[PDB]
């Protein structure tokens, strides 16, 4: 009901390409855009998409408290919300991952009764998983800010991934346009030596920011981080990845309670699903084509879709409107305001499609768009 | 040597 | 040099809108697309973008080992790579976050000497940070697979965020088209009770998959997860978020070594930067407009861009080509093959812009596109 | 009640 909204979106890390379709659509629809990005091609791209943009980067200054900058960035966005405008804030990466002013501005907007949403984006950690070919699932992931990691003595797990952000500004409160010497970097290295040992690998990660660039994926020992020529290479966009030191054994009580029995056919804790993490020290070679893999591949020749598989069975008119709801924030707002009026004005919908949109029920839309076999519904645990 | 730090921890920033 | 490539991309979580621009461009450019998505509007959207798509979901079956499915999904993609095709695999969310077959297929392709890349996407955890209004930086984030969390007794930190994926299939090796009862869910709840207590909050999180839907952000006590009507609500797309129980004190040795002195003006460990995590039990009210905030806002009236601020100063021809390199994989491949030939064929570039593209140097492109003031370069720590 | 599980841990899947 109340005039004015704040939507905060990300650009991702790599110039232009890592922006989501919805982030782009909200930037184009905004009355006013406030942005804080790293690369100028992304900045130029945003300025082609909206005629009313403000660069938040101008609110940093030499020796100026970053907290004061963040208060100012937030207040510029919320001032325009209070004037009844649809405001979009744009931060590089994911706009809520290691970002102060987005959370501040959204919480203020929400507290004063305005519509307030953050749209997720591709973070530097998302890029790290993609470029280092690791999965946070295997074997778990601990993510910290480097200064916080030290000051609050945050725990490490030698059995899980460790990711550290802001390793180029250890202990630094303010800002300098020409960056920081990072003179307290050795305090971080001392902690990594205590937790992992002088010979343990640390990966210096910098995601490519322009589309033609390669990422930096430079493995050093903890000891090598002490060499001035290497310490020197860590900057404002440097992240560290520290791989696990060991594999963790299975808990017999849980093996019993989850019925993963007999215990004997539970794989050795050293056993790995292909592929192995290439960054782990002394990682054993893992066979990609075990006899069981070869047997599974042999089954492809005779494969047919299972009877319970649900093939897509939609229409141009239905895919068109579902695309429009995802890519047109004005169409979405109209639909959310009156499902029935919106649904009855879409051309070329079948009766089922019209009915599914009128309801808005995620399950109604799903069998408007997918053939649910009788085989599935005789079993199906949707009580209907 | 891009420097776009949009976070600081309690204890450091102020 | 070798014919054939594998690019694995994500769709993000929310239908269509959370796909990145580059993921879309690679899907359109592919010779063959293999996809595994959740919602049918995203499936229909992909099929409008490429004429040669295969649904990987048909390779699941009732009682069929998920490992065998994953081997088959991988092998379908790598078979087309080996035939010299540009293959794109598409997985929902981030295609490397809790995904077996992407890592498998990329490692096989890489090992056999083919071009192999994963493009990051928006994960369910990215959505969680956006929808629950939390930042993994504050106060650190531990992310685990629910079965792994139990079987390997992965550590919790009561002072950091905990995120658990695959809480709807605790201990389950196979597949069923109608989903799982999740009968071992109580083993997870027993662990959460041991680590956090019966009264500690757990957030049942389900990101909206269609653009009009609201996320599920349902707070329960650990105790309430024992009630059958609540346990019942946890499914294949359920994630849990467990907020911290306590704030961690500062380490005096690090306060001294980072020179955050005098120790006395270091804030109390209970002190919080606005806003506070709303999910933490007994979270104190935090003032958004402290006197220091009000003083920072008062400075906005007299603000001018600092002398070292670098305004964008580019051209339509340069923004056009940098956009084309991000959004046209064929243009990017051409440019990477011969910087000079590509650069000399771009119309309307200024000499500086042409020179910057010929080099490809990220710094050369940056001062082709930004006015670097003399103030910046008298200080600037780019040795040049 | 979408079920698109594209991961399992060593100890569970096989
Ligand atoms: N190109 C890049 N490669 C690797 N890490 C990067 C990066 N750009 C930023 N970072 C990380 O992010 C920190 C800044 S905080 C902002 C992070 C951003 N919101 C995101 O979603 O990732 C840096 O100190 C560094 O640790
Ligand atoms: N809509 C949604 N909301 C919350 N969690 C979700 C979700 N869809 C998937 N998940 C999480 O992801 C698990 C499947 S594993 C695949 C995750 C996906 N690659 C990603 O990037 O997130 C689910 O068991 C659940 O924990």
């Amino acid at each position: 009901t109340k005039a004015g909204s704040l939507t905060i979106v990300g650009t991702g890390i790599e110039s232009i390409g890592q922006m989501t379709l919805q982030a782009l659509s909200y930037i184009e629809a905004a009355a006013k855009v406030f942005y804080c990005v790293i690369d100028p091609a992304t900045e130029a791209f945003i300025l082609t998409k909206n005629k009313n943009c403000v660069d938040l980067y101008q609110y940093y200054d030499n020796g100026k408290s970053r907290l004061n900058t963040y208060t100012q960035m937030s207040e510029l966005m919320v001032r325009e919300v209070r004037k009844g405008l649809d405001v979009v804030g744009v931060f590089y990466g994911h706009p809520g991952v290691f970002v102060n002013p987005s959370h501040r501005a959204l919480a203020i907007a929400k507290s004063e009764g305005y519509r307030a949403r953050m749209l997720p984006g591709v973070s530097a950690e998302d890029c790290l998983f993609a470029d280092l070919c690791i999965d946070p699932s295997n074997p778990g992931c601990l993510t910290y800010e480097a200064s916080d990691f030290l000051i609050r003595d945050r725990p490490v797990s030698i059995h899980s991934h460790l990711v550290l952000f802001q390793v180029g500004c250890v202990g630094i409160a303010d800002f300098n346009f020409t960056g920081f010497d990072n003179n307290k970097f050795g305090v971080l290295v001392d902690r990594l030596e205590q937790e992992y040992g002088a010979e343990h690998p640390v990966v210096h990660y910098i995601a490519a920011m322009m589309p033609h660039q390669d990422p930096v994926t430079d493995k050093y020992t903890v000891a090598q981080l002490r060499e001035p020529e290497i310490a020197k290479r860590v900057g404002g966009v440097s992240t560290f990845y520290i791989p696990p030191k060991a594999r963790k054994a299975s808990n017999l009580d849980i093996i019993r309670r989850l019925e993963l029995l007999p215990a004997g056919q539970v794989p050795d804790k050293k056993a790995r699903i292909y592929p192995a993490n290439q960054w782990e020290p002394d990682v054993p070679e893992v066979e990609p084509y075990r006899p069981s893999d070869q047997a599974a591949i042999a089954q492809l020749a005779d494969h047919a879709p299972p009877e319970q598989y649900q093939p897509l069975a939609t229409s141009k008119a239905m895919s068109d409107v579902m695309t429009k709801l995802a890519l047109d924030p004005k169409a979405l707002a109209d639909y959310k305001a009156d499902h029935r009026a919106f649904a009855q004005s879409v051309p070329d919908l079948t009766p089922q499609e019209r009915a599914a949109l009128e309801l808005g029920d995620s399950w109604a839309i799903r069998c408007a768009m997918k053939n649910m076999p009788s085989s599935l519904l005789d079993a199906a645990r949707e009580s209907g | 040597f891009p420097w776009v730090i949009v976070f600081g921890v309690i204890g450091v920033i102020g």
